[PDB]
Order: C-alpha cells, then structure tokens, then sequence
C-alpha cells in the first residue's frame, strides 16, 4: 500500500525473474500490435504478462520489461504504481476482489465482506496463512445489475449471498474452480422474474434493409 | 408521436443481449450481423456519415455529442499520418454494466461496428480498449475477432471491399480514468492514464499522435444497424435530438436488476415498474434515483414521477443522462453514506494530475465522511457547495465535474437530512 | 518578472570586514546601500553623467518569444514526444 520500493532480500534487481520462451513469443506478438517507433506502447500488456507468469511484480519484472522494450525503468514504475492490478507485493493465489461501491453497497455487499472475513479468518488487505487467499476491497467492477459480486483472479462470481460466497470459498479450498457467473436463477443480465424483453426469435439477416443496399 | 417507450422485440438493435443465443459467427450471421457489409463499405465514407448524421445518434458513452458530426472530424485529407478508430470499452462507471454485455454477447456486432466506423473515418485499424477486469469478455472478443479474420470479414480485403482494416484489443489495468478518451489514449501509449488537454482533440492528435476517434461500444455497435436499416428509422425512436434506442442498467433497489433495451424517451417510473419489477416496496418506497450512473446528480421521488430518461429532459431535471444506468434507492438507504462512498470512489479513481481534483476530491471525501457521522456545523454544507463549484469547470477532464455533481445533487435535494444528522450529532456528543 | 521593469544604478562593492567586537560586517563605503531606480536607460545615463559618475551600461535582456505547442508533446514521428506526463 506504499508507492516506493525498499530493497528486501526477496525484492531487489537481483531477484530472479525471466520469461518462459512461450512468453517471449507472446511478447513479440504483443509488440507487433503497435506501430513502429511506438514500442513503448506495449508496457501495459507485457507487464501484465509478467504478472500472469509470476503472480505479482518484484522489481526485476519491471526492470526486465524496461530492458526488453528499451524504455526507462521509471516509466514502467509509473505504470506499475498507477494501476491497481499490478501487484507489487506477493498476493495469495486466490485474490478475492469484493466490490463495495454504491450499487453493490445498496444490495448488501457488506454482509458478503463480513462473511468472507469470518470464513477465512482475516480482514481487508490481509492474507490467509496458507497463502491461498488474499482479500482486498475494490471499486466498481462493472457488474452492477448482478450486484453484489466478487472477482477471484479472473472470474466474476455474481448475484451472491453470504451462503453463496461461503460455498464458493469452500469449493476453492477443495482445490477446484467454480463456475464464473451469477448464483441466483438467472444466467447473465435478464430480469430475475422473467424475460421482459427479447422473447421473440430474431428476424434473421436482411430485416428492414432500406432500398439501395 | 408523444408517447415513448414500449420498444418491441423487432426493433431491438441488441438482439441476443441476454446470451440466450450463439454469440459466435454462426449465431451472429443468423441475426443480421455481417449482412451486406461489403455494400455498406463500397458506398464510401460520405454515405455512412450521412446516414449517421441522419440517424440522430448522439454519444452513447454518456456525454451525448452528435456522433456523425464527431466522426466527420476525421473526414479530412491524409497528411502522412495513419488514422485510427479507438473503441472505448473501459466502462468503469458505477451503475454501468452494459458494454460488458455488448462485448460478451454481441461481439461480431462490435467488430462490424469497428469496420463500418473505421471506413466512415478512413481509419487504418481499431484498438478496442477493453477493461482489464473484463478478462473473459476480452478472450471472448478475441475469439470473435479470430472468427472475423478467418471468414475474411476483417483484415486484408475486408469483406471483399478492397479495404484493409485490422481490429486490436488492448486490455486495461484497473483504472476508471482510462475510460476518458485522452487518458485512454495515454493508456494505449504505455504511459500513466493521465488525460490530455483539449485542444488537441483526438481527431487532430490522438493515439500515437495520429488522427483518432474514441467512441463508446454502444455508439460503435449500433452503427451497422443504422447503416442497414437507414437513418430515419433509428431517428423515429425517442424525441428530437434524442433519436434511438438505449441500453438501460436499472440497478440498485429494484426487484429485478436488469439490463434492457428501450426507446430513448421512456419514462423512468414506467422503466422501473415495467422491466425491473418496480422498487422494492412499490413506488411509495422510492427515496432518490441516480439516473445515469454515478457521475450524475440524484433526483428525489417528486421529480422521478414525470421525468423522461433522455438527455434534454434530464438536463431540464437538473441532472444528466450519462450512461443511462439507473440506480434506484429506497427509504432504507443512508443516502449521505451512499454519496460519501461514491466520492470515495471518485478519489480512489482519480489520476492526480491537475490540482483541483487531486486535492479537492480528497477534501470533499473528508467533509462527506464527517457529514455521514454528522461531525460538522451547517456552514460546511454551503462550504462544500463552493468547493464543488470550484472543482466544477476547473479540471482537465470531467471526473472533477462528475465528482462535484453527486455532491451538488445530494446537497440540493437533501440539505435537511444533513442538517438533522449534524444537529443530532451535536446533541448526543455535547 | 515585475522586478525586471526598471533600470537600476548600484556601485562597485567595497570592503566589508569583520567587526572585532561582534563579528558584524563593517564598511567604510557610504555608497554601499545606494540603488537608484530609473524608468528608461537614457534617464540613468544622464543622471550618471550629471553627477560625474563613471558608468557602464548593460542592456535590457528580454526573454525571446518561444513556440509552444501542447500537441507537440504527443507527436507521431518527432523526438518531442514526452515519455510521461
Ligand atoms: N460511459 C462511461 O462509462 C462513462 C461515461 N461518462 C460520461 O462522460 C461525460 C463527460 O464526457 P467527456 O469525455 O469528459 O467530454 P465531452 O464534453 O466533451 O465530449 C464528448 C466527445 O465529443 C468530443 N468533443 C467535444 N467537444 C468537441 C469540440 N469542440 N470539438 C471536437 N470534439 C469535441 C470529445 O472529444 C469527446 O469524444 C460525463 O458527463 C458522463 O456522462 C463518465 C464516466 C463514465
Ligand atoms: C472520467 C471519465 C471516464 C469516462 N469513462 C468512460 C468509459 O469508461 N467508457 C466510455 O465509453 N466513455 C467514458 N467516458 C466518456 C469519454 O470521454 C467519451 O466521451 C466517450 O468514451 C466517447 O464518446 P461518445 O459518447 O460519443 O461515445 C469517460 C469520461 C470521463 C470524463
Ligand atoms: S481532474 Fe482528476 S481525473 Fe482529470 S486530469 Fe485531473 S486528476 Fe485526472
Ligand atoms: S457497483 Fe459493484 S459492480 Fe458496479
């Protein structure tokens, strides 16, 4: 939760980090999505790829990304401190992101936050002693009709109750992976009591095509 | 036509909004997507821009700028630099969860929108800046973009029209500010998502210094449906200067929090009672409504009775349309706590570039945190009004404006609840 | 830049030595604290010649006009792109 680096024994420029060769293929594929001379545009996906390989960013992933893109290290440090995904401390393997903005707070995300705190045995920001779970409190994740919801490393688990998030944490502690969706009866974003729209089949291609096309 | 709403299932642009059909190419071809795209593209940029300016399509991102006039700013001769369409898919707004549905469920509509829009503006390719939290949506859209390339719909010889148009997806990294168009451009350029100053508008200097149009996913994806159905058809929905259909996100305290498509000037009471199953407790349980996502001022029950859900009637109702994301709040709501948590959002998502937002939004959050407990005296409400009026209009982008507006709406409609909070604090602590 | 509007007339600095009692800056120059303010240059020149003071003239140096372009910070092909903001 700080925005400076202090060299620990486990975080320094002599901490080992390097990409796998398939990650070098992926980095070349990323850099090819950007114009020539703007190789610096690929700081964000390559540093995100470094987080996907390592789980978190020491200051050797930042320096490696700055070395391969020939940018200054400071310009990667600005990116890694600007954005809330680049984890600069080693998080747990399941990173529970509870949304607590106003549309999730109106549908009682606080009960879910208290339920995760009493189910894992931690509070906001901390990490469980098995290093599997880290619980932090994030802003709007963009699933507002499916409020309340959480995000666990990639996946939205929506329409939750306290019992639903207890059940999902239980089947995470069993080593499996749940289904990333709502936990009420609906599927994505329809009204829960039934389809108020889109009941009919679509018209097919060519419906209402004006003259001259 | 004076009555609006009751949009029928045949006039829905976003058929398969709900994921009930195949989002892939075999499903999207069965619904009108990628039909006669070659004949759209061969008719030049001028016919496309004429149909979009005919269609009355305004900005579906939330600001509501006229989309065809905006896209015509790229209709200009080449001067060595390439041109780019950039599709704003960040969607960080509380209440707003509709472009997630467009990316996840109608992706080929977005890719055809990228192709038709980039043809309208001479754009070389399309960078779709998706949110980094939308990982499944990003892989979903890359699957559909692979389906578009392997069918030859995009890329080399796009749909057999002799146009070359790539479509890229660039993933974000968790910043609400990178939905503003210039901060998004800086987030593409491998930098901090700090907004640029206008002018240069992105049609002059945009992504990588090139001419650029940044448009929302909704106002990009509805463009081939406009260019197929015609302009005046889409213009025949909603009031004048409010032409068309709109995806509404009725969130909050309703029985059925849902995303639905409806005509542009539908009544708010009719929308909540007809698609969301009403407020939890009926219409007599409503307290306030944040009509279009977090950056718009709330309005109480006496205004939400007769109000229309478009740009002009909500500006006359001293708020804005915005993203058309309806946040419904009942009588069981600590409303000052809700607006203070919303200001807490707008300081945790604020890039710290210019002075008034960087300092004043934190200062408004501290004042609102004392207002929740009541730890203040009633001069500070007017003080907070003046702080919000000093933030409003003095910033680089409208996050300062979009942060000052919930404070001004809360004060303007619920000054007495703040005053009675503070006076019961003053009696019980002294 | 409001202190760069007027012509000034100071003199050559003389010896400032250490007071043996207190370590203060003692001087024997009466014209040490004398700075004269003039609107134009020929006013100061005529006032220096009128009092028999030998003088040198250093011209008013205006900061030359720059070309400023905020759009140059985000160019396509020039070196005047900024790596951050
Ligand atoms: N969709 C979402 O997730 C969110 C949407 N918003 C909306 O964003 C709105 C603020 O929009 P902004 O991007 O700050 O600005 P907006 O006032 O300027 O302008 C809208 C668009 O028109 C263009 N434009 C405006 N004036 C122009 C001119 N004179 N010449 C050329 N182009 C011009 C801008 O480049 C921009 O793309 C808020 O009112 C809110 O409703 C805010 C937050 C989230
Ligand atoms: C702080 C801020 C955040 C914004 N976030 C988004 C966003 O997430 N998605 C979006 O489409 N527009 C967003 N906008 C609006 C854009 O600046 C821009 O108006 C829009 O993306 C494209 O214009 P359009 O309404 O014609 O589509 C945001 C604006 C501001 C000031
Ligand atoms: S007003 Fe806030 S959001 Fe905008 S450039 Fe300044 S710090 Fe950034
Ligand atoms: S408010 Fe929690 S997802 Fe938008």
């Amino acid at each position: 939760a700080l925005f400076v680096h202090r060299d620990t024994p486990k975080n320094n420029p002599e901490t080992p980090f390097d990409f796998t060769p398939e990650n070098y293929k992926r980095i070349e594929a990323i850099v090819k999505n950007y114009p020539e001379g703007h190789k610096a545009a690929a700081v964000l996906p390559v540093l995100d790829l470094a987080q996907r390989q390592n789980g978190w960013l020491p200051i050797s992933a930042m320096n490696k990304v700055a070395e391969i893109l020939q940018v200054p290290p400071m310009r990667v440090y600005e990116v890694a401190t600007f954005y809330t995904m680049y984890n600069r401390k080693p998080v747990g393997k399941y990173h529970i992101q509870v949304c607590t903005t106003t549309p999730c707070m109106l549908r009682n995300s606080d009960s879910i936050l208290e339920a995760i705190q009493k189910k894992l045995g931690i509070k906001v920001g901390e990490t469980t002693p098995d290093k599997l779970f880290t619980l932090i409190e994030v802003e709007c994740l963009g699933a507002c009709v499916n409020a309340p919801m959480v995000q666990i490393n990639d996946n939205y688990y929506e329409d939750l109750t306290p019992k639903d998030i207890e059940e999902i944490i239980d089947e995470l502690k069993a080593g499996k992976i749940p289904k990333p969706g709502p936990r009420s009866g609906r599927f994505s974003c329809e009204p829960a009591g039934g389809l108020t729209s889109l009941t009919e089949p679509p018209k097919g291609p060519g419906f209402g095509v004006q003259a001259g096309l | 036509k004076t009555s609006f709403g009751s949009l029928k299932d045949e006039d829905r642009i976003f058929t398969n909004l709900y994921g009930r059909h195949d989002w892939r190419l075999k499903g999207a071809q069965s619904r009108g997507d990628w039909y006669k795209t070659k004949e759209i593209l061969l008719k030049g940029p001028d016919w496309i821009l004429g149909e979009v300016k005919t269609s009355g399509l305004r900005g579906r991102g939330g600001a509501g700028f006229p989309t065809g006039l905006k896209w015509s700013f790229m209709n200009k001769p080449s001067d060595g630099r390439p041109k780019y369409l950039v599709v704003n898919a960040d969607e960080g707004e509380p209440g707003t969860c509709k472009d997630r549905e467009i990316i996840r469920h109608d992706p080929h509509k977005l890719v055809e929108g990228c192709l038709v829009g980039g043809r309208a503006m001479g754009a070389r390719a399309a960078y779709i800046y998706i949110r980094g939290e939308f990982y499944n949506e990003a892989s979903n859209l890359q699957v559909a973009i692979r389906e578009a390339y392997e069918a030859g719909l995009i890329g080399k010889n796009a749909c057999g029209s002799g146009y070359d148009f790539d479509v890229f997806v660039v993933r974000g990294a968790g910043a609400y500010i990178c939905g503003e168009e210039t901060a998004l451009i800086e987030s593409i350029e491998g930098k901090q998502g700090k907004p640029r100053l206008k002018p240069p508008f992105p049609a002059d200097v945009g992504v990588f210094g090139c001419p650029t149009t940044v448009a929302n996913v909704e106002t990009v994806a509805v463009s081939p449906t406009i260019c197929r159905r015609g302009g005046a058809w889409f213009a025949s929905f909603g009031r004048e200067r409010n032409s068309g259909t709109k995806l509404f996100n009725i969130s909050g305290h309703v029985n059925n929090p849902c995303t639905v498509e409806e005509e542009m000037s539908v009544p708010l009471k009719e929308l909540i009672e007809k698609h969301a199953g009403g407020v939890t407790g009926g219409w007599d349980n409503l307290l306030a409504v944040i009509p279009g996502g977090s950056s718009t001022p709330l309005i109480p029950k006496s205004v939400c009775e007769t109000v229309l859900m478009d740009f002009d009637a909500l500006i006359q109702a001293q708020t804005g349309l915005g993203t058309a994301a309806v946040i419904v709040m009942d009588r069981s709501t600590d409303i000052v706590k809700a607006i203070a948590r919303l200001i807490e959002f707008y300081k945790h998502e604020s890039c710290g570039q210019c002075t008034p937002c960087r300092e004043g939004v934190d200062w408004m959050n501290k004042v609102m945190a004392r207002f929740v407990r009541g730890d203040a005296r009633p001069a500070e409400i007017d003080s907070l009004w003046e702080i919000s009026k000093q933030i409003e209009g003095h910033t680089i982008c409208a996050l300062g404006d979009g942060a000052a507006w919930p404070v001004q709406g809360l004060i303007r409609h619920f000054r007495p609840e703040l005053e009675e909070r503070m006076q019961r604090f003053a009696q019980q602590h002294q | 830049v409001n202190n760069t509007k007027k012509w000034k007339m100071e003199f050559d600095t003389r010896e400032r030595w250490e007071n043996p009692l207190m370590g203060w800056a003692s001087t024997a120059d009466p014209l040490s604290n004398l700075v004269l303010t003039f609107s134009t240059k020929e006013d100061a020149i005529a006032f220096a010649e009128k009092n028999g003071w030998s003088y040198d003239v250093e011209e008013r140096k205006v900061p030359k006009p720059k070309s400023k372009s905020y759009g140059a910070n985000f160019s396509w092909n020039k070196r005047t792109r900024v790596s951050t903001k």
